[PDB]
């Protein structure tokens, strides 16, 4: 169930993450905080046009090996 | 002979046409005018927008990227975060306020390192995540809240989404576009 996924940042970098398909979005955001310093509640992860919800798993979204996600920060101020 | 803003726009256009954001297709409205882009947007699969074919225009100022563009849906989208005139409500489409008391970060306001790719990804986020505390469209925000609170039993908000998706079918057929309906088709 182990796989690599790619997380593209707004600064033009790619983060390569080692994950499990059963990992929750919470778990992925914790890894991104460890690598980038961004608090998890400010992170937003996008896959195929959808923002991923904290308590769901990668497999819930059919995110498979070598998938690419996009990391943005939550929009503020409305 | 190209101005600085024309050169910046040419670079961004080339990047977004050769390495597109999935579900977004970018073209010039007029072949000779780099300052007005058409953006064709697919509703993503496994959402209520699936099958939709939406269009927006991005209009750029003479001094891009030192000033922000506008991003406006041509046919209107009923959404808490989209103004009724079609403008999307995003902080980055406005210059910084230079107020250390405001608590705003550089990444949240326009600056010359911001770009269209960042705008598009911000629009995806805005479409996913209504801000009901500070809505662009109060009536859509109130309706969205009732839909969310009733667990979909008050169907009005979803009925409007379905109606606005259906209204795009004629435009898709005119453009000869087949809207993706699966993850594999959307990510091509
Ligand atoms: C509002 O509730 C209906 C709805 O479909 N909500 C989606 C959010 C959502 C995802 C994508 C868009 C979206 C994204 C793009 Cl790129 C274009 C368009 Cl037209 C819509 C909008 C909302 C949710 O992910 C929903 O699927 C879910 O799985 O919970």
């Amino acid at each position: 169930s182990h796989m690599q996924i790619f997380v593209k940042t707004l600064t033009g970098k790619t983060i390569t993450l080692e994950v499990e398909s059963s990992d929750t979005i919470d778990n992925v955001k914790s890894k991104i905080q460890d690598k980038e310093g961004i608090p998890p509640d400010q992170q937003r992860l996008i896959f195929a046009g959808k923002q991923l919800e904290d308590g769901r798993t990668l497999s819930d979204y059919n995110i498979q090996k070598e998938s690419t996600l996009h990391l943005v920060l939550r929009l503020r101020g409305g | 002979q190209m101005t600085s803003s024309q050169k910046a726009l040419m670079l961004e256009l080339k990047s977004l046409q050769e390495e597109p954001v999935e579900g977004f297709r970018i073209t010039l409205v007029d072949e000779s005018d780099l300052y007005n882009w058409e953006v064709a947007i697919f509703g993503p699969p496994n959402t209520l927008y699936e099958g939709g074919y939406f269009k927006a225009h991005i209009k750029f100022p003479i001094d891009y990227p030192y000033s922000p563009p506008t991003f406006r849906f041509l046919t209107k989208m009923w959404h808490p975060n989209i103004y009724e005139n079609g403008d999307v409500k995003i902080s980055i489409l406005h210059p910084p306020v230079d107020d250390p008391q405001s608590g705003e970060l550089p990444s949240e306001r326009w600056n010359p390192t911001q770009n269209v790719r960042t705008i598009l990804l911000s629009v995806i986020s805005l479409l996913n995540e209504p801000n009901t505390f500070s809505p662009a469209n109060v009536d859509a925000s109130v309706m969205f809240r009732k839909w969310r609170d009733s667990k979909g039993k008050d169907k009005e908000y979803a009925e409007i989404i379905r109606k606005q998706v259906s209204a795009t079918k004629a435009e898709a057929e005119k453009d000869g576009v087949k809207v993706p309906t699966t993850l594999a088709e959307y990510c091509i």
